[PDB]
């Protein structure tokens, strides 16, 4: 859209209609007349505007007022209630902005944050911007967490997070106004290799993809239409469901074939009855003949019986040989209707060896985008996140990621090296049991009023547990925590000093000896300015090359790259870098996704904080004291940057609504 | 409401190819079997037929008698009357073979002899003999 219709989609909000959480703050307009409702919706979406507009400078009620117009500048008592809300729950004045009101004297609440994640970072900035005092608990040395970059000399590319997925309502969009990102789209052409080092031809791979895309929606179809989502007693994953299509394509195959050569057999033993009567036509006709010649043996003149004889047989004879012709007539029909049928044959197989290994590639591409093996994805919900997709092209951070988190955390108070191995939360309060990571013996104690929990699920999901929370976490949530899953994916950093590969293309494909292997090192980058290749590990694959070292690793990169460039064409690479995400003990694996057996509603379960019984007993029900936040809480932008930025914004906002209270509610 | 074009999904199949650990297998087997067996029984009657169409080399041209001509003529001879009443003898009442036996009188012009000479050439008593074979 454009207007202010604009801004409203570009926040990720209806413009025409109030949200849930509207609903909630004003309800009082949305009970009310539609005519002030479309006055609130307006008066919205005009200060969203105004902020996305201008998002480099904080937005105040004063300078909002001051730009809109009658009717909706009259009542500034909802004026005032909207930008409340608004800058309350990170619609505006998120980010990095110029403040124009410096910050609040003194400080109300206190906020003890685990991790500083992007989640993290936006939380603690949102909250040290509502004047509570923050401080941010890493065990790691820098700020990021899964946004990762690497850097030496003149070489960057990140082993996190890498691409911003389209800047239609995203709010990396915002951020990157604020900060100065190089973004640079992708270029989606992906030529592909096989495993010999040949390209593989337009044909096939036109043909391939075609297949794959099919295979997809039948599995949508297996699930929605035929209800498939439950196999025996366990869930159906994703992979079941296209081994079953793909069987049931196989198998009309052999169908296929088997009614064709029927029609076929049923044809020849028409012509065969056919031929048996023509013999035994061809065995009367010798017969009748020979008759015929002894009738006419008896010389003129002949009494006439013996005429009769001859004429009686000719005409007896000269009926057959009609016949005869006739049954010719018909055999040639039914000779050449064979031979069209052998010329029209059904397809002989489903797929090839060389098909399925594409089509492999294919899947690897799906095992990767999502971290996990196709076998753990939910059939029914592992595409759910897909309908809240940003519009607009995939794009990379050319001066490395890092750059944002790193802006983020300018002001706030973070803790490095301090590994949280205790989290207390009761009705009166919370302590938060650190210590430091390079001395495990030296102890740090914080106490708060309320603890934002960003901890990766791959932590929370840790047995035995590197968190120990008291009380413990209910079963409601831990049950989340074990139900949701969390994936795998990694990086190969290749480092050359001369580009030898087409500078016009993005990413090229490997395509994988067996189904097994089909993930190993399937995908290759040339996103950076700088000659760096990056090869991609993905599905079952990546979890077991965290095994193998990574001179092995390079190695068989470059194979692969010397197989489709040449022996000669290929480098040692200068600088090489080899990411282990399930390795990483601060973050236990790489993002999330929808196991089988899981909904995305588990993602809400997740994101619901923990409220202590009482101290005393028969005391009133306390505030709640645990919060949590992070790329696992969200579950209309999982597995994201994005998505964990908007968690933390919402935290932020939960928490201070609980201890600063709500102006706007009224 | 409908499978993506080329794909085919039925219910029954569906249920057929997962119900076991490899019924799956089993299902795609069995098929082969039949494929097989039925490419085998192709073998059989191509030969069969190939046999029985060496059996007809030659056609029937050894066997074939050219063609009489001759002009439907309203007389009835002697001669033509006495042909007649064996081909009924021999025909019943088929009429196209009894005119083509004489050969020089319509399918018409049988039919009226049938009731012209009925009387004098007993074509009843003629005709129930027929029956008897
Ligand atoms: C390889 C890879 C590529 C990705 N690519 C993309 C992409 O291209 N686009 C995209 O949109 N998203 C991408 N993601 C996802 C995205 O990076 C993350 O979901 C996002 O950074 C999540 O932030 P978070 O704050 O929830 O968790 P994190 O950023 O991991 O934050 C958690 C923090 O907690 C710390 N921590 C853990 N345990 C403790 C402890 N005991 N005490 C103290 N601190 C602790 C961690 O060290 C970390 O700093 C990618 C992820 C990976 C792994
Ligand atoms: C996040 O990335 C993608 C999401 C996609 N979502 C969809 N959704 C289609 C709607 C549902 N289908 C079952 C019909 N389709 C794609 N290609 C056809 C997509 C293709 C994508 O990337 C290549
Ligand atoms: C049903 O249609 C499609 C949906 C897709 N959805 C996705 N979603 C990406 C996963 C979302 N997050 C878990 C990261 N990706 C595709 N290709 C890489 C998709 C591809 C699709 O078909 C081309
Ligand atoms: C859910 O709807 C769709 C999502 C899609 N997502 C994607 N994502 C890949 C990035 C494409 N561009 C945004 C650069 N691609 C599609 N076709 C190439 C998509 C096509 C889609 O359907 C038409």
């Amino acid at each position: 859209p454009s207007g202010v219709e604009g801004a409203a989609f570009q926040s990720r909000l209806p413009h025409d209609r109030m949200t849930s959480q509207e609903a909630a703050c004003f309800p009082d307009i949305i009970s009310g007349p539609q005519q002030t409702q479309k006055v609130f919706l307006f008066i919205r979406n005009r200060t969203l505007q105004l902020w996305l507009d201008n998002p480099k400078i904080q937005l105040t009620f004063e300078a909002t007022l001051q730009q809109l117009e009658a009717p909706y500048n009259s009542d500034t008592v909802l004026v005032h209630r909207v930008h409340s809300y608004l800058e309350r729950h990170g619609l505006i004045n998120f980010g990095i902005y110029k403040r124009i009101k410096p910050l609040p004297t003194k400080k109300t609440g206190k906020v003890i944050i685990i991790g500083s994640g992007v989640s993290g970072l936006a939380a603690a900035r949102q909250l040290q911007s509502f004047g509570m005092d923050v401080t941010l608990l890493e065990a790691r040395d820098r700020v990021g967490g899964r946004v990762a970059t690497f850097r030496k000399g003149n070489y960057v590319a990140d082993l996190g997070a890498m691409v911003v997925t389209g800047l239609g309502g995203n709010p990396m969009a915002v951020v990157s106004k604020q900060v100065n990102m190089e973004l640079a789209k992708i270029k989606q052409k992906c030529p592909l290799y096989e495993a010999n080092g040949q390209a593989v031809p337009k044909e096939k791979d036109e043909m391939v993809e075609q297949e794959f895309n099919r295979l997809l929606e039948a599995t949508s179809y297996l699930s929605h239409q035929l209800d498939f989502n439950v196999l025996n007693n366990k869930p159906v994953s994703l992979g079941q469901a296209l081994e079953v299509v793909i069987q049931l394509q196989e198998k009309h195959v052999k169908d296929e074939q088997i009614e064709h050569w029927k029609k076929i057999v049923k044809t020849q033993e028409e012509l065969k009855e056919l031929l048996n009567k023509m013999v035994n036509l061809k065995e009367k006709i010798k017969e009748l003949h020979q008759q015929y010649k002894e009738a006419s043996e008896v010389k003129p003149p002949r009494d006439i019986t013996a005429e009769f004889l001859v004429k009686s047989k000719h005409r007896d004879l000269t009926a057959l040989c009609k016949e005869y012709d006739e049954l010719a007539e018909t055999q040639g029909k039914l000779e050449e209707k064979l031979q069209e049928l052998e010329a029209n044959p059904p397809s002989d197989v489903y797929l090839s060896s060389r098909d399925r290994q594409i089509l492999d590639w294919h899947f690897a591409n799906l095992e990767f985008a999502n971290a996990t093996p196709l076998s753990t994805l939910s059939l029914k919900h592992w595409d759910q996140d897909d309908d809240f997709e940003f519009t607009g092209s995939h794009l990379t951070v050319r001066n490395g990621y890092s750059c944002v988190p790193v802006a983020l955390a300018e002001g706030l108070d973070i803790k490095l090296n301090t590994a949280v191995r205790q989290v207390r939360y009761t009705a009166s309060g919370c302590e938060v049991i650190a210590v430091n990571t390079r001395s495990t013996s030296q102890t740090f104690i914080y106490k708060c009023d309320a603890v934002l929990c960003t901890l990766p699920l791959g932590v929370l999901k840790q047995q035995p547990p590197a968190v120990q929370f008291v009380p413990p976490l209910p079963e409601w949530k831990t049950s989340a925590v074990q139900r949701m899953g969390f994936g795998n994916l990694n990086k190969v950093v290749l480092c050359f000093d001369r580009v030898f590969w087409d500078p016009s293309v993005n990413l090229f494909g490997h395509v994988g000896s067996t189904t097994a292997s089909r993930g190993e090192l399937f995908l290759f980058w040339n996103l950076y300015k700088a000659p760096i290749l990056l090869a991609l590990v993905a599905g079952e694959a990546a979890g077991i090359m965290e095994n193998i070292s990574d001179d092995v690793i390079v190695g068989r990169c470059l194979a692969i790259l010397k197989g489709i460039f040449g022996s000669s064409a290929v480098p040692q690479p200068k600088e090489t870098v080899v990411s282990r995400w399930r390795a990483d003990p601060w973050a236990r694996g790489s993002y999330s996704y929808v196991a089988a057996g899981s909904s995305g509603n588990d993602y809400d379960l997740m994101a619901q904080p923990i409220t202590p019984g009482p101290s005393i007993p028969g005391a009133p029900q306390p505030i709640p004291r645990l919060f949590f936040a992070g790329e696992h809480t969200i579950r209309n932008y999982p597995a994201t940057v994005h998505g964990a930025l908007l968690s933390g914004l919402r935290e932020a906002g939960r928490i201070a609504d609980q201890f600063l209270g709500a102006m706007y509610t009224l | 409401r409908k499978p993506p074009k080329g794909m085919f999904l039925s219910q029954e199949d569906v249920e057929a190819v997962s119900a076991n650990a490899t019924a799956a297998t089993t299902v795609l087997r069995q098929l082969d079997m039949e494929l097989v067996s039925v490419k085998r029984q192709i073998q059989n009657i191509k030969q069969t037929n190939s046999a029985l169409k060496e059996k007809l080399d030659g056609g029937i041209e050894p066997y074939r008698l050219p063609e009489v001509i001759q002009k439907c003529n309203a007389r009835w001879t002697t001669e033509e009357q006495l042909l007649a009443v064996q081909a009924i003898r021999k025909y019943g009442r088929d009429f196209q073979a009894i005119s083509d036996v004489i050969g020089n009188k319509s399918v018409v012009q049988v039919k009226n002899f049938f009731v012209n000479y009925r009387r004098r050439f007993n074509i009843d008593e003629v005709l129930q003999e027929w029956e008897a074979e």
